[PDB]
Order: C-alpha cells, then structure tokens, then sequence
C-alpha cells in the first residue's frame, strides 16, 4: 500500500539528522525520540512512511489578519502530509482544524534561565588600612 | 584610643549594613513585572500562541512586551532561544520536556518556576483521518509495555549537572 | 451572578467571607559557624572576630527571616492561600476589581491546581 | 539607569513635551514601567509636562 507522508520538524532530543561520514539518504537520515515512536507506530499499524521536514520550519498558528496556518498544521489542513510526527502540542485552537491522537507525552510550559578574602578589605578601604597604619 | 575606638566601631557598623543587605527571578510573574530581564518564545508555536491568547493578566502583560520586542525575543528555534539564554540576559519560555533536556546538558541552566500549564504531544492528523483512533490506541499499547518510558529514557539519558572572610584574618595570624 | 439566573429566598443566614489559618541555642552557634568556633580555639585577630559576630548579629537582628488580614496574604506568595472551586468565594475574587482581591485572584487563579 | 528605575520611584520627577509623540506614546503604551510612568505624569501634568 501507499507509504504515508510523515511531516516533521528538528528537534533535539525528538528528531535530528543522524552524525555520519558515508551520505545519509531518505528516512535513514533521521533519529531521535520521534523517529523511534515512528518506527514503533509503523509495526504496529502495518504502514511504511516517507519522512519530510516541515519546508517552512514551523510547527503552526494563524495568521490573525488573513486567517491562514502555516507550519506542519497547514500541512495537515490542505492534505500534504497524512501524519505529523513531532513534539506538536495538542492545543485548543489546533484541535478544531486538525485531529491528534491522545498524548505520547505531557509537559507544559515553564522558564529556561541562567542559575574572595577581597570581602574583608572592601569593608574598611584599603586608603583607610594606610593612613591607619601610617599615624 | 579614642581614634582607634571611632575606626573600628565604623569597621563593625559597616561590615553589619554589608550582612543586614546580604539577608532571584523565580516565577513568570517575576519576569513580567520587569523589563531588564528580556523573555521569548519561539515564533508560531503553541508557547507563543498561549501568551498571545491569554487573558489572565500576568500573561497578556508577558504577551504585551513579546509583541513589542518581537524581531528581538521571539526566534525560529528552540536552539536559538537557548543561545539567546546563554549569551545575553534572556529568559526563554520553553515546553518542560525540553528543558529537562537542555538543563542536564548546560549546568548552567535551569528551570525557573513550574509549569505555567498542561498539555499533550499527539500525533497530527488532517480531520477526520481514520489514523487518528488506530495510533492511539497504539500510544496507549506503547505506554502501558513500557516503551514510552524507555524511549525517554534514551533518548532522555542526561547523567549530568546536579539538580572564607574569617580565613583571611587566620593567615594574618600565623 | 446567581440572583440574574435562579431565584432565592430572603437569607436564613448571614456571614461574609473570611480567613482560616493556624494560630533554640542554636541561633547563637549561627552567627559564628562551628567551623569558625573550632578554628578561634593576636589581639587584632579576636578584634576582627568579634567586630564580625557583632556586625552578623545585628543583620540577623534586622531581617530575621503576624498575619492580620487579607492585605497581609496579598503581599507574600509564602504563604499560599485558596478557597473552594466553584463556589461563591472563589467568585467573588475572580470577579474584584478592588486591587487587593484582584492580586489575591491571580495568584489562586496560576496556582489552582493545588490551592483551589 | 534606566525608565524602570525612574517608574520605581518619585524623589525624581519625570516628563515629556505636551501634546507630542513621546507623551502620546506613554498615554497609550501597556507596557508596565511605561503605563505607570504615564500615570505620574498625568497626576504632576501641570508642573512635569
Ligand atoms: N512544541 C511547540 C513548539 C515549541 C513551543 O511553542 O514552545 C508546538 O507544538 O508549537
Ligand atoms: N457557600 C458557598 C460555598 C463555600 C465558599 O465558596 O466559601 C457557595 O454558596 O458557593
Ligand atoms: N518630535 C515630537 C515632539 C517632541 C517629543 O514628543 O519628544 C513630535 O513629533 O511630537
């Protein structure tokens, strides 16, 4: 039968090309967490696939003067992919225009941030110490 | 003696106001009612969406400043938020399962608060697609065999980064 | 908000919103740390010493890291604070534009999940 | 060293030109610092702007 189209998106740790000297060519290039969900999902349903980055390297939203998607949602809505395998939250908005299957993986969003013997002359100057040495 | 009384009665009162001062950013709240500290997201993502629909205030405040910083604070990639993190005084707002990742790769780096929310990754369908009910019920058979867990595990195997003044008068003494 | 959709009787009852809540040598071998008090066991050392406890003391005399009212509870985020889901005193302060209350929402409101 | 530690405080006081862009700019901006710099100067408006 026809091999899916499968739309996706780098991501460490979820996919990422593969380190190798010899060229890597079709899905072979592809690794991560993803990818093995992918593989997984394959043997179970009975489907080959065809991997395909997201080719304006977004994950999606609308447009709030013309009302279009882009990213790997617009994929799905105009029918160029038949899957999206990636970290792609399932979201209210997304919902009513795509279907998603329930979750592989819950999280939410959060912050990423950034975490002397000198502390005993600072307290009396280090003119002070002199004149008080030199009276 | 009176001279020597004034200096280190000064020298005490001094050392107390250093110490009484000695005696931070921890939550989105803590961002939002600032702006030294700048904040972003990734472009067209749902992190980004989130802030630009929200109604609750400390949100549409964070929403407010992103949209006014935008060519700045929202980037293309996660990977670009975290250099933005690295290099400049910058606080991403990132999903958590990435920041697990990111955080026991920079030692650095942390997690600032709790999750601001809850949601889920699913796989994509377009409406209406059949693959939708067969690939849950396959997520559901992966989870409870315990190959979700592994799979995170793997690709999830971070093995690193944790989660005086008196001395100085000793010397001079000996 | 519920008198615009049902129909109640003149009160049985009256009452308002309120708040419920609850009603060591070892700080003198703080300021000078049992490291510190075994090494000191010349006269310009004890000095300095001396000068240093006293000076410590008095930060921790100042800082020194009482509740009274709602007011209180609004300005600190140690204590946390909530009220039943779904009912009339979570309402009122979802609904408050007077600052105090209105602070009071958006901090049960982010921390729902554990303090509704 | 920068309008957040204006806005902070009100030992010093702060305005702009009358009917210009840059109090226009206060008068609409959301943004915090901004929002609460414009509500000093329209409170001292006679004696700041
Ligand atoms: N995983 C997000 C992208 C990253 C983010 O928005 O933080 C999405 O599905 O849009
Ligand atoms: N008696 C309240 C429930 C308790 C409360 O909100 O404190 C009501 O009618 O909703
Ligand atoms: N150049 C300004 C006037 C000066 C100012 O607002 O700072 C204007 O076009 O309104």
């Amino acid at each position: 039968n026809r091999s899916l189209i499968v739309t996706t998106i780098l991501e460490e740790p979820y996919v990422l090309f593969k380190k190798s000297d010899k060229p890597l060519y079709g899905n072979d290039r592809f690794e991560g967490y993803c990818i093995d969900l992918l593989r997984e999902l394959s043997t179970i349903l009975g489907f080959t696939y065809e991997i395909r980055l997201v080719e304006d390297g977004k994950y999606g939203a609308q447009d709030d003067v013309n009302g279009q998607w882009n990213g790997m949602v617009r994929e799905l809505i105009d029918h160029k992919a038949d899957l999206a395998v990636a970290p792609l939250a399932i979201t209210y908005v997304r919902e009513k225009v795509i279907d998603f299957s329930k979750p592989f993986m819950t999280l939410g969003i959060s912050i990423l941030y950034r975490k002397g013997v000198f502390s005993f002359l600072n307290p009396l100057s280090p003119d002070i110490w002199m004149y008080v040495l030199l009276a | 003696w009176f001279f020597t009384l004034i200096i280190i009665s000064s020298y005490t009162a001094n050392l107390a106001a250093f110490l009484t001062v000695e005696r931070p950013i921890d939550s989105a709240d803590d961002l939002a009612k600032q702006t030294k500290i700048e904040y972003g997201a990734v472009e067209d993502g749902a992190t980004m969406t989130f802030f630009k629909k929200s109604k609750i205030s400390t949100y549409d405040k964070m929403w407010a400043f992103m949209s006014s910083r935008r060519q700045s604070v929202l980037v293309k990639s996660n990977e670009e938020g975290i250099q933005r993190v690295l290099t400049s005084d910058y606080a991403f707002l990132m999903e958590s399962t990435t920041i697990e990742f990111v955080t026991q790769r920079n030692c650095n780096l942390t997690q600032i608060g709790g999750l601001i929310d809850s949601k889920g990754y699913g796989v994509g369908t377009p409406m209406g697609s059949p693959y939708r009910d067969k690939i849950t019920i396959a997520i559901l058979q992966l989870q409870e065999e315990g190959k979700l867990h592994m799979m995170k595990e793997k690709w999830w195997r971070g093995n690193g980064c944790p989660e005086q003044n008196i001395g100085g008068i000793f010397i001079v003494l000996a | 908000v519920r008198e615009k959709v049902i129909d109640f009787s003149k009160p049985f009852m009256t009452l308002g919103i309120s708040i419920l809540y609850r009603k060591g040598v070892f700080s003198f071998l703080n300021p000078l740390s049992p490291d510190i008090w075994m090494y000191v066991l010349w006269w310009f050392f004890t000095l300095i010493i001396i000068s240093s406890y006293t000076a410590n003391l008095a930060a921790f005399l100042t800082v020194e890291r009482p509740i009274d009212s709602a007011d209180d509870l609004a300005k600190q985020t140690k204590i946390e604070y909530g009220a039943v889901e779904d009912g009339a005193t979570m309402t009122f302060f979802k609904k408050s534009k007077i600052s105090t209350y209105d602070k009071m929402w958006a901090f049960m409101s982010s921390r729902r999940q554990s303090v509704l």
